[PDB]
């Protein structure tokens, strides 16, 4: 539907579809996950308004289509990799000039979060411009999401 | 960055340096990855994004992005100075050809900008890079947004206050490529005199002020949305009537007219950059 609470649960159905190694993966654990960011960010002032809206989480599915392997072998890592996708989100679409690292860090290893973002934006960083620039490609991602449900 | 040389120093850091393997001079701008002070990497990231869908002679060219030790180093070309260390090293008292050229090459790569859907958001002239070749690029991206999605607002609060718009100023929080223009017609007072900002208020009250005792009040007929505006209050009803001439001696009357064209109050009325760059102000010049 056109709600951001659908959105949220098609993306969530959506990861459990293509991460298929993760038998325990529950499709509310991705809403949760991103759930508690945005809420943290909110409540510790770094943010006005909340970042989760309808098209904030369209533009996120289209970095996770691409980006979040089939392969992804842990309900751990693929939480880190959505956790890179919402971050690069946040600075590409979200209103404040800066998000601090520390919600979305996951992982001990600082280094491989800092290559996970230069390697989705050398991937992605025509279609994140795309998305917004084409009308009709923001229809066709929007469209494909719902149908994910 | 066992690659570059780092030759001085000129949200981060900037350094003139030369590449170990074909001796070509860049700038190289770190980006610190644990910082005590949260934020920077994020709007480094947008930068680069947006910087490696902007490719244009009069954008600044990002070449490169390294991740070594805990940062990032972007690799650009190399510019000698920015508009500002450019009006003090010649008194602020530009040839008016020059002049033009640098609005032509300015309204060249904002139109190149607007025309891929980002808004740069943060036009001033320390925003603004000049080549020893007198090559001229906008860059300082950190503010930048790509726009065209459907969306309930934007930040309320971007660009410097010297360079905000009167609907950005009475709080307008949707605003398209207008917001950039204004910014332009900013900077083209400051070539087309003596290289001061033309309306230097302290604060919101006081800017308006500027900008309406010098332009004029607009009506209600001019700009009908005005009184609706988030953050609208009521002004003095400055007269249209005052000349601009003292206040852009380099420029005939035909500068004159594209200035007022930039500085239009209301947004929707603002021309854009490439109809700017058809208009008769740039009809004989050269880098066409
Ligand atoms: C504030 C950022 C502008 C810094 C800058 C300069 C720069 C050059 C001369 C100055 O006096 C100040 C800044 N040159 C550049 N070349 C490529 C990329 N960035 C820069």
């Amino acid at each position: 539907q056109a709600s951001t609470s659908e959105l949220l649960r098609c993306l969530g159905e959506f990861l459990c579809r293509r991460c298929y190694r993760l038998k325990h993966l529950s499709p509310t654990d991705p809403v949760l996950w991103l759930r508690s960011v945005d809420r943290s960010l909110l409540l510790q002032g770094w943010q006005d308004q909340g970042f989760i809206t309808p098209a904030n989480v369209v533009f996120l599915y289209m970095l996770c289509r691409d980006v979040i392997s089939s392969e992804v072998g842990s309900d751990h890592e693929l939480q880190a990799v959505l956790l890179t996708c919402l971050y690069l989100s946040y600075s590409y679409m979200g209103n404040e000039i800066s998000y601090p690292l520390k919600p979305f860090l996951v992982e001990s290893c600082k280094e491989a979060f800092w290559d996970r973002c230069l390697s989705v934006i050398n991937l992605m960083s025509s279609k994140m411009l795309q998305i917004n620039a084409d009308p009709h490609y923001f229809t066709q991602v929007f469209s494909d999401l719902k149908n994910e449900s | 960055m066992q690659k570059y040389e780092k030759l001085e120093k000129i949200y981060g850091t900037v350094f003139k340096a030369k590449n170990r393997e074909t001796h070509e001079i860049v700038a190289l701008k770190r980006v610190r990855l644990d910082d005590d002070d949260e934020g920077v990497p994020s709007s480094a990231l947008r930068e680069i994004c947006l910087l490696k869908e902007l490719k244009h002679k009069n954008i600044v060219r990002l070449h490169d992005v390294l991740h070594s030790d805990k940062k990032l180093t972007l690799v650009f070309e190399f510019c000698d100075q920015d508009l500002k260390k450019y009006f003090d090293s010649c008194n602020g008292d530009l040839d008016p050809e020059i002049v033009k050229s640098f609005l032509f090459q300015l309204l060249k790569g904002l139109g190149f900008c607007h025309s891929r859907n980002v808004l740069h958001r943060d036009l001033k002239p320390q925003n603004l890079l000049i080549n020893r070749n007198g090559e001229l690029k906008l860059a300082n991206f950190g503010l930048a947004r790509a726009f065209g999605i459907p969306v309930r607002c934007y930040s309320a609060e971007v660009v410097t206050l010297w360079y905000r718009p009167p609907d950005v100023l009475f709080g307008a929080k949707l605003y398209s490529t207008s917001i950039d223009m204004w910014s332009a017609g900013c900077i083209f007072a400051e070539l087309a005199n003596a290289g001061r900002p033309l309306f230097p208020g302290n604060d919101v009250d006081d800017q308006l002020k500027r900008i309406f005792r010098l332009l004029g009040t607009p009506t209600e007929e001019q700009w009908p949305s005005m009184t609706k505006l988030p953050d609208y209050k009521p002004y003095p009803m400055y007269p249209a009537t005052t000349s601009l001439v003292n206040v852009v001696p380099k420029l005939n009357a035909t500068g004159r007219d594209l200035l007022q064209n930039l500085l239009k109050c209301n947004p929707v009325q603002r021309i854009s950059a490439e109809e700017a760059l058809q208009h008769p102000y740039f009809s004989d010049f050269c880098p066409p």
